[PDB]
């Protein structure tokens, strides 16, 4: 008689029994001598790593030019138009996003996993919310004050945008700690089905369901930005950003489609890199998509710069 | 001491029974079912191309492409056309000359689809002088010469994937009791999207370039059959892999088959069937 894997003869000792041999050690069938399931993690030298690198490194670069090249013109309107220091308030974040990339390479403990969990994914809520309440400003704050002026024109004076976005903060923090409840910090280790000599160790998040155990408010946010800038896509040319502002969400809902359909079938040791993959892309997204138009249009044509166009352009 | 893999004996079993061969024949019901939707969709098809070719210097058809959209049309009805060389039994030529004589079609036809969004977009979005350039530019043969340049591209990813892993027949013995399973195998998602990358990226091209255009203020717009007809192909794509993972093994050939099918009907129903309607009434309307 023979035993499936998991169950080596105890060669080493009495045969008659199939002993479990204790810990890694582990062999097929017979096979008097007991292997080692090696543990495998996101690695160095493997190509996907390096080309995240890349996607990781240029995006970045992009983010810091428009830093810089926005904070030297603050006079001008277009830098005036994207509600003051708020702007910043969102750009500032965007780069400990991609600062945080390197997290994802290296052996995993709570030490780390406790960033991947949840440093990460508190800003992402916060930085779409963002645009959530700009198109909320470029289509309400005047439909309403001009389809509800009875009362909305002094209701949402003194309470303004800020707010309504802490809130959106607050339910996420809500909701990340009761996740980070809910589960454990552990790192988990799993079989690789390629040979059971493999295994793989991840962060706890790493099944789908706890990985969409926040993705329904941010998608939520998403559609609901996206449903408002449409509301505006030409009919008003503020500053030319609702455009924009439906591009980016295009893009997030293509990576998020495309992500889930991919991890229906399953790839193997693949799903760390490619949630890496999908991270880093849904950054890009915003960082190239809502951002270096304006930098163009700042650094190429004054045709918005000057005072004149843009008192001009405010009112219609 | 059990009857060889060749025979599979029941219980309580003396002599044993040969496992017939299991293969997706050419007369389930299954079968028949779409092969009437192939009729149909011939059918369909086949009167786009005669009014296509009907009206030829039609205003209407002009602004449409003409030529590239008689082109687009019957490479549209060779594809569909080419839905019947996944039933029946596995055979070597069959095997390998299934994936790719169904996919290159679509993309040798969905670069004229590119080509007019792409001049819609000329004017919508670009500043004037680049505006005027480009509508001089790819009125003309550039056309033609992006269709070619799209099947060369198709016809070097299927000769690389081709080298890479041909797809080869297999025979299972212990998939079902009393029967041996044979069939042509593949390698996870390898193949397919290497041979889906090309028509999809084309797609989503288009209907980002035709995505925001104002509709047209009281007119037909030509971006609204462009946008529908794309989000039809991912739509179709996007539904089905579930399917296709998760079905029985012996009606997996019979999977690939249908989706070739619905994804043509939405294209015919989104681009080609509004102004082939329009037409029709050409004469009613005036």
């Amino acid at each position: 008689i023979d035993c499936l894997p998991g169950t080596f003869l105890n060669h080493t000792e009495d045969e008659y029994e199939c002993q479990a041999c204790p810990n890694n050690e582990w062999s097929y069938q017979s096979e008097t001598s007991c292997f080692k399931r090696q543990l495998v993690f996101l690695e160095w030298h493997e190509a996907p790593t390096i080309a995240v690198a890349l996607l990781a490194a240029l995006g970045f670069l992009s983010t810091l030019a428009i830093l810089v090249i926005f904070w030297r013109h603050f006079q001008t309107p277009i830098v005036r138009s994207a509600g003051g220091p708020m702007c910043f308030l969102m750009l500032t974040l965007l780069l400990v996003a991609y600062m945080v990339v390197p997290v994802y390479v290296g052996p995993p403990k709570v030490s780390t996993c406790l960033c991947r969990q949840a440093l990460f994914p508190l800003c992402f809520t916060i930085c779409i919310s963002c645009i959530a309440v700009r198109s909320f400003q470029i289509v309400c704050a005047f439909k309403m004050a001009s389809r509800f002026p009875r009362a909305y024109s002094y209701w949402v004076r003194y309470q303004g945008p800020y707010v309504s976005m802490a809130f959106i903060t607050v339910l996420k923090m809500v909701i990340v700690v009761i996740g980070m409840l809910a589960t454990g910090l552990s790192p988990t280790t799993r079989t690789d089905p390629d040979d059971p000599k493999i295994t793989i160790v991840s962060c706890n998040p790493n099944y789908r369901n706890s990985l969409l155990f926040n993705t329904s408010l941010d998608l939520l946010l998403s559609v609901v930005g996206f449903s408002f800038a449409y509301m505006g896509k030409e009919l008003p040319t503020n500053y030319n950003e609702a455009k924009f502002i439906t591009l980016s969400m295009t893009f997030y809902f293509t990576s998020s489609v495309s992500l889930c359909t991919f991890m229906s079938a399953y790839s193997g040791v693949l799903v760390t890199i490619v949630d890496l993959l999908v991270t880093v892309l849904n950054l890009l997204a915003i960082s190239l998509g809502y951002f270096g138009p304006k930098c163009y249009m700042i650094l190429f044509y004054p045709e918005r710069n000057t005072p004149a166009y843009f008192n001009s352009m405010i009112q219609g | 001491t059990f009857c060889g893999q060749d025979e599979w004996s029941p219980e309580r079993s003396t002599r044993c029974f040969r496992r017939r061969s299991r293969f997706l024949a050419w007369g389930e019901p299954a079968v028949l079912l779409l092969l009437l939707l192939l009729s149909l969709a011939l059918g369909l098809v086949l009167a786009a191309l005669g009014l296509f070719v009907h009206h030829r210097d039609s205003p209407l058809v002009q602004a449409s492409g003409g030529p590239l959209a008689c082109f687009g049309l019957v490479c549209l009805g060779l594809v569909c056309l080419s839905v019947l060389l996944f039933p029946g039994q596995p055979s070597p030529a069959r095997c390998l000359a299934q994936q790719p004589l169904s996919h290159l079609p679509l993309t040798g036809c969905l670069s004229t689809l590119f080509l007019q969004a792409a001049e819609i977009f000329v004017e919508s979005e670009l500043p004037l002088s680049w505006a005027d350039r480009l509508s001089g530019c790819l009125r003309g043969p550039w056309a033609w010469l992006v269709v070619l340049l799209a099947m060369l591209v198709e016809v070097a990813l299927c000769t690389w994937y081709l080298v890479a892993f041909p797809p080869e027949v297999v025979t299972d013995w212990h998939m079902l009791p009393t029967e041996a399973l044979v069939h042509c195998r593949t390698r996870s998602w390898v193949s397919f999207g290497l041979a889906h990358a090309t028509n999809a990226t084309l797609a989503f091209l288009c209907f980002l370039g035709t995505f925001l255009v104002r509709s047209q203020p009281g007119c037909y717009n030509r971006a609204r059959g462009l946008t529908f007809a794309m989000l039809a192909y991912f739509i179709t794509w996007v539904s089905f892999v579930p399917l296709l993972a998760n079905v029985q093994v012996v009606l997996r050939p019979a999977v690939q088959m249908g989706a070739l099918l619905l994804c043509v009907l939405g294209i015919l129903a989104a681009f080609h069937l509004p102004r082939c309607y329009l037409l029709m009434r050409q004469p009613g309307l005036n």
